[PDB]
DNA sequence: GGGCTGCGAATACGAGCAGCTACTTGTGAGCGGATA
DNA sequence: TATCCGCTCACAATGCCACACGCGCTGCTCGGCCGTTATTCGCAGCCC
RNA sequence: GCGUGUGGC
């Protein structure tokens, strides 16, 4: 199942890490094997100001995570990649992904 | 206590500020996100 | 309950049942202050408050719902509302929001806004589905406002000469080229007088900008609409503010697909405003006047527009000549290309008391014909030919004296034959 | 994929293909927004992406293709490309570049350009070898321009007086004096349909300075052709810079060997606009220009000249004249001489309501013999000979009269024997 | 008598988070850990 | 299951004195405020 | 406030 592993990096670069990822595995053409790396973490809410409504249209507590099938080999390029600070999960190194209700909560908070 | 901490102006844009100060930014920013991903109904592994 | 309600009722009645539910002596505070005074008190038994007002959003984000007691500023009856509502139901500066509030806690200075019940006359989770104003195509002026009432009393006619000189539509866009001391207040009473007859479907809305606060109680209670006003004891910071918020509220409303007409007195005080306002730039023009910051002023005024899909918006300006500055002038000189529809007014027939003093020739409408039939047009065409070889005075009074025996246009023309 | 195909289609489809392929609800962004969103949604899913615009270069060397959907401004749909392909295929501003994109990466805010496939209509690598337009050899006008329709319906004649006042070819230099309220939106009507008609090989272009928005949204739905536009809603420095873009493209099409031509009203407002952006030189005119404001505006006139190599620019511009301030007035006076092609209109017939309001003697054309045959140019001659002893408005309307009957003008020729 | 100073009345997007070694020896205790 | 045995980690490195310098930029991310609180001036007690 | 460099008892 196409699974939504979770995982922390950078802070701050957080979007660097996202876009990162996402070249990496557009490069090596792995379409079939990984997904998205949580896009969604745009929240339009902003500091709207008089006369200039320059809008980041950016809030959220990060951790860039990527939705991914469970592999040793997947697992080591995601962490060939920089900004693997920690690749968080109960486990020694081979971390359990987490339910569907928390999928539909993210969901909500995106469709807000 | 503020005065007791080291925070002087120092000449320029920058000042001398501790290095417990930035330990202290950091409890109180991870202390706020913590408040914010319980809030939020946050899976258990990122609250973790 | 609804806070409008306990506004408009007079303060003795607020004291009375401010007593009745075991409050202090309220004839000390201001009227604001005795309703939120009263509005607290009634909140503190644990019931359901509702509250209504045009949504102003703040630098941070968030946003308040100001009423219509002090023009819609900062006071302390506003609702604040968080940034989250603003996001979910998609609120501008304008939209007048009305639902479920609850009272300010304890560290709180301001109503919190929790259940949205209608925004902008209309369905809540409608106004999500919407075109921004900057975004739809505008047009001409197709339906005509007729503004003749039809009964012929010694006023009426005033309108009349409107539908003889410049005829009106929707989304056209109007100004008066007066000198000072002509009558427009007067010719106002009548055009507002004729959109509260005629036409009541549209939102009829009359702006005041540095006047008088006596012509400001006088509309206030003479035409069954809103009137929003800025007197000169204010600043012209408010002036700028209720021009944001007064063209928001125009925006959202004819984003709404509604008919909304904006009456100005006046535009030249209003761009004095924007002048006041306005950073320095180093390029100032004759009369005082900055390269810069009569772009608000236009911008305010030229938002008149006929709407493809549906709505229009109107405005009706004042501005003032012969005032002696060069500022006002070279006002009327930018401002004179910007508009589509003008009523131009001789002080030179005020001074001989002939009532109303407009200027025929000068005045005129902008693709006028999209608004009368061919035959119609034609007898109009031919009204302009008999008053333009003759004089000023003499082709007024000769108007009036036409008018006096009879009360429709249409049986005017019907007798011109 | 291609986004003018995209941004010419209404927004409830860019909604319903937006959830088609799985997006938010897009009844709430602008229609650039809207289009923008939905080009990154169809970009997302891995194919190639097409893009089309007018280049604008930027101070640092890189480049940005505008879309005409805001007259070319700056926008989330422009393009951004590299100087390392406008120094390979030596780009400039003006240039309509399209080819393949992709889109925005992430930290990116515009698309990128990495495919070239047409530039200027025409091929990439044909845009290296050419010859910049300050180069070639200005001419008079040869080729003849017939604006006649031949139909001869009741305002087919308007263009006729053209063809016997003032004839027109390419290349050349047009503008018309007319005080306001005279009729110049109908004629430049007249003159876009002759256009689109008789000759419509050569582009049809009309920049719209300072104007209504209904008279924008007419236009752009009259003609088939590119109409670029810029109200009073907006800055002067939105004007000039409209200005700085279509003259630029107009050069580039010139120097791609094409006859452009450029209807303008108004270049009175033009001038106000550069007057309004150009710094203080410290030498004020009568009227309020300034001394060195006016180059500007004379070159974006005068760059209207017939090639000797290929192609031909010719311009059509409308000034303002009976105003009230010695402005336009002066505007008038040193561009009175600037161009080689005049349509003076009398407001005097305008107020008899007889159409087109044009004054025969005052009007004409420059070197007009190279248009016209040698017999054809006599009769022109015999008809200023007829019409140069009578009067203005019974001229005028002896003119309409005549033509009346015919619809042809070398059928009418062919009466006047 | 007058300056010095305390006392009360009239009035009107910016900060923060974050990124782009391997010649030391000695002394003590703590935590596995093998074997009878 | 007890008895030491072996691997691992914390902790130490005078005391002072003198002089000098050295402490980065930009792309995400988070919180959130009224013209009735704070500024400024008129007036009078108290010391010189 | 420290660090680094250098020198001296
Ligand atoms: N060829 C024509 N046929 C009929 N009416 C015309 C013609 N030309 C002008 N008009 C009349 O003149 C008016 C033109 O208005 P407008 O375009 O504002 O004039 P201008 O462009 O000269 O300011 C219209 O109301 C129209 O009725
Ligand atoms: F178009 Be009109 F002559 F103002
Ligand atoms: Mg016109």
């Amino acid at each position: 199942k196409k699974r939504w592993y979770v995982v922390q990096a950078f802070s701050g670069f957080e979007g660097r890490v996202a876009t990162s990822l996402r070249e990496h595995i557009k490069l090596h053409n792995m379409e079939d094997l990984f997904g998205e790396v949580m896009v969604p973490t745009e929240e339009v809410v902003e500091i709207r100001g008089g006369q200039r409504r320059k809008s980041e249209r950016k809030f959220f507590p990060g951790y860039v995570l990527v939705q991914m099938v469970m592999n040793d080999a997947s697992w080591h390029l995601v962490r060939s990649v920089p900004r693997v600070m920690g690749f968080i999960g109960g486990t020694s190194d081979r971390p359990a992904p987490i339910s569907d209700k928390e999928v539909d909560a993210i969901m909500n908070r995106l469709q807000q | 206590p503020p005065d007791l901490r080291p925070l002087v102006p120092l000449d320029g844009g920058r000042f001398a500020t501790s290095d417990l100060n930035d330990l202290y930014r950091r409890v109180i920013n991870r202390n706020n996100r913590l408040k914010r991903l319980l809030d939020l109904a946050a899976p258990d592994i990122i609250v973790r | 309950m609804n806070l409008t309600e306990l506004k408009n009722t007079p303060v003795s009645e607020l004291i009375t049942l401010g007593e009745n539910m075991g409050l202090e002596n309220l004839a000390r505070m201001r009227k604001q202050d005795i309703i939120f005074a009263i509005l607290k008190q009634h909140a503190k038994s644990g019931e359901d408050i509702f509250g209504d007002g045009v949504l102003e959003i703040l630098q941070d984000g968030f946003g308040f719902l100001r009423s219509a007691d002090s023009s819609y500023l900062a006071g302390p009856d506003d609702i604040y509302v968080s940034p989250s509502q603003i996001r979910r139901f998609n609120l501008r500066t304008g939209d007048t929001i009305s639902g479920k509030i609850r009272p300010p806690k304890e560290g709180e200075r301001y109503f919190a806004l929790l259940k949205v019940n209608e925004v902008n006359f209309d369905k809540p989770e409608n106004a999500r589905n919407k075109i921004l104003f900057e975004n739809l195509t505008p047009l001409h002026a197709n339906s005509r406002l007729r503004m003749e009432r039809g009964n012929g009393s010694t006023e009426d006619l005033t309108a009349r000469v409107l539908d003889l000189a410049s005829p009106i539509g929707r989304g056209q866009r109007g100004l008066i080229v007066a000198p000072p001391k002509a009558g427009k207040t007067m010719l106002l009473q009548n055009i507002a007088q004729s959109i509260a007859y005629n036409h009541p479907d549209c939102v009829l809305m009359v702006l005041l900008i540095d006047e008088r606060p006596e012509e400001v109680t006088e509309m206030q209670r003479l035409v069954k609409g809103e009137v929003v006003a800025s007197t000169f004891d204010e600043p012209a910071s408010r002036h700028v503010q209720v021009a944001e918020m007064v063209i928001e509220k125009a925006k959202r409303l004819v984003e709404h697909k509604k008919d909304v007409i904006i009456l100005l007195d006046s535009i030249t005080r209003l761009a004095r405003a924007y002048n006041t306002v306005v950073p320095a730039s180093g390029k100032v023009l004759t009369g005082g006047v900055d390269a810069n910051a009569l772009h608000r002023p236009k911008r305010f005024f030229g938002a008149a527009r006929n709407v493809e899909e549906g709505g229009s918006l109107t405005i009706i300006a004042t501005a003032l000549i012969d005032t002696g500055s060069k500022m006002d002038e070279v006002i009327y000189e930018e401002f004179k290309g910007t508009g589509n529809m003008e009523l131009h007014l001789s002080r030179k027939i005020a001074e001989k008391r002939v009532f109303p003093a407009i200027d025929y020739n000068r005045s005129g409408t902008r693709k006028e014909e999209l608004l009368t039939t061919q035959e119609e047009l034609q007898k109009m065409w031919i009204l302009r030919k008999i008053i333009h070889p003759m004089g000023e005075i003499d082709a007024m009074e000769f108007l009036i004296n036409k008018l006096a025996m009879t009360k429709t246009n249409d049986d005017f023309f019907e007798m011109m034959k």
